[PDB]
Parts: structure tokens; sequence; C-alpha cells
């Protein structure tokens, strides 16, 4: 059972660029896509990219970035003391059938 | 918009081209089914 | 627009079955394929069950597979998850989230999220 692999913290000072590794293998992101959630605390997580790339409505454009081969990364600029949240990097499988989940990566303003 | 309606479960549904110091008119009879 | 209410959050004691029925609202129901995925306090999210818009299950996680049945009525424009045979590790957060596809498993994004309900399952 293959496991996404984000880091399991994150901090940088503000206006740096931020990076988010969700890393797995191929039946998991080297065959299909990837989307990335954000949740902040007492909140239901919601949609801030998919297809790798592309933003919903609204989607912070300092937060994006895209990667190939196995891993899947998220690039964030403009860190407001608001965007300390937690990002979930979500994917499909195709062997073993059942979507995956990142484990959480929590983002902190210094 | 969703002013009017509140909960529908719906049946027919049909969409095409809009309707239309001017002066609209319409007749609406409804026979047969 | 989208509001996805909850239910059948409580505590349930170590044994017993219970009923997660999640319900929808402003959007047409039997288009899109349905979710349920839980989330443990201080812990990240873990997909526990899918569906699509002919009801035709996709599979449960593997920690849950044989005890959870989900099911859906698009004319109730319903979504319900018939726990059985609860334990220590199923108290969770449980999101009714959604997917904008009907198959649900060519890599989706599960874009509307319910506010969830809190199953505890304590002595
Ligand atoms: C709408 O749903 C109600 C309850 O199932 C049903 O009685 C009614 O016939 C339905 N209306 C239509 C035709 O969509």
């Amino acid at each position: 059972q293959s496991v996404l692999t984000q880091p399991p913290s994150v901090s940088a000072a503000p206006g740096q660029k931020v990076a988010i590794s969700c890393s797995g293998s191929t039946s998991n992101i080297g065959d299909n896509f990837v989307s990335w959630y954000q949740q902040f605390p007492g909140t239901a997580p919601k949609l801030l990219l998919y297809d790798d790339a592309r933003r919903p409505s609204g989607i912070p454009d300092r937060f994006s970035g895209s990667k190939s081969g196995t891993s899947a990364t998220l690039g964030i600029t403009g860190l407001q003391t608001g965007d300390e949240a937690v990002y979930f990097c979500s994917t499909w499988d195709n062997s073993l059938n059942v979507v995956l989940f990142g484990g959480g990566t929590k983002l902190t303003v210094l | 918009f969703r002013v009017y309606s509140s909960a529908n479960n719906c049946t027919f549904e049909y969409v095409s081209q809009p309707f239309l110091k001017n002066l609209r008119e319409f007749v609406f009879k409804n026979i047969d089914g | 627009e989208v509001q996805l209410v909850e239910s059948g959050g409580g505590l349930v004691q170590p044994g017993r079955s219970l009923t997660l029925s999640c319900g929808a609202s402003g959007f047409t129901f039997e288009d899109y394929a349905m979710h349920w995925v839980r989330q443990a306090p201080g812990k990240g999210l873990e997909w526990v069950s899918g569906i699509d818009w002919n009801s035709g299950v996709i599979g449960y996680a593997d920690s849950v597979k044989g005890r959870f049945i989900i099911s859906r009525d698009n004319a109730k424009n319903s979504l319900y998850l018939h726990m059985r045979s609860l334990t220590a590790e199923d108290t969770a957060l449980y999101y009714c989230a959604k997917d904008v596809y009907s198959e649900s498993g060519s890599g989706s994004y599960y874009d509307y999220w319910g506010q969830g309900t809190l199953v505890t399952v304590s002595s």
C-alpha cells in the first residue's frame, strides 16, 4: 500500500517561495492527477487547485505549482498571517483503486 | 437570480436563444398536453 | 448555494451500529458522485467511502471493508453510510464530500464539503 508523503511541517518568513512536496509512486502520482486542499483550524477543507496546475476561482495565485515524476509540489508566496493552514495532496490510485490522501503539512508565518 | 425558486425535482428542461421604446407580445395556449 | 447537511452524529458505544445520513441542496444530485471522508482529531484526512450516480459503490478503505455500507437515494436527495460494529479508532468528524465527476477515479477533485459531524466512540 503506497502512501502519499507530504512534509510533516513547514516554516518560512513572509514573502519567500514555500515548497510543499507530496511524494508517492508510479501508481498514485506517476500516472494520474493530483489536487491540493486548504484547511483552516475548525473549518471544512476547501479546493485550492486541480489538474496539477489549474486553480478554482478565488484560489490564491501566490500558491501555485506543478511537478513531474513521482512527486508533486505546491509553491507559495506573499504568505499573509492568515495563510497559516494545513495543505492536503489528494490522489487516485490506478492499481489498488482507492483514493489516497496526504498526511498534511502545516504552514507557519514567522 | 434564485429569488423565485426554492427547491424542485425537474422533469422537462429546455434552453434556447433569448426571446427578445419596444413592444413585446406573446400568446400562451396549452391544448392536448 | 451548495449546503451539505449532516446527521446521525453522537456518542455511540463501542459495539453498536450507527447511520450517518448526509443531505444536499441547490444542485442536481443524481448527476454527481458523492463521497464520505473522515478525519480523526489531530490527524489528516482518511477516505472512507465513495459512490456514483447509479449508486454503484466504488469501494471502502481497507480498514473499514465489510463493516460500512454506503447507499443513496436521488429522490430524497440523501447519502447514507450505515456504520456496523464500531470500535475505538472509528471516532472522527465525517465530511460529506463531493465530486465534480460522475465516475470517481480518473483522478477527481472534490469540490464542496459539508461542515461534518462528530462521531465519538467511548465508554
Ligand atoms: C418529486 O419527489 C417526490 C418525492 O419522491 C415525488 O412524490 C414527486 O413525484 C417527484 N416529482 C417529480 C415528478 O419529479
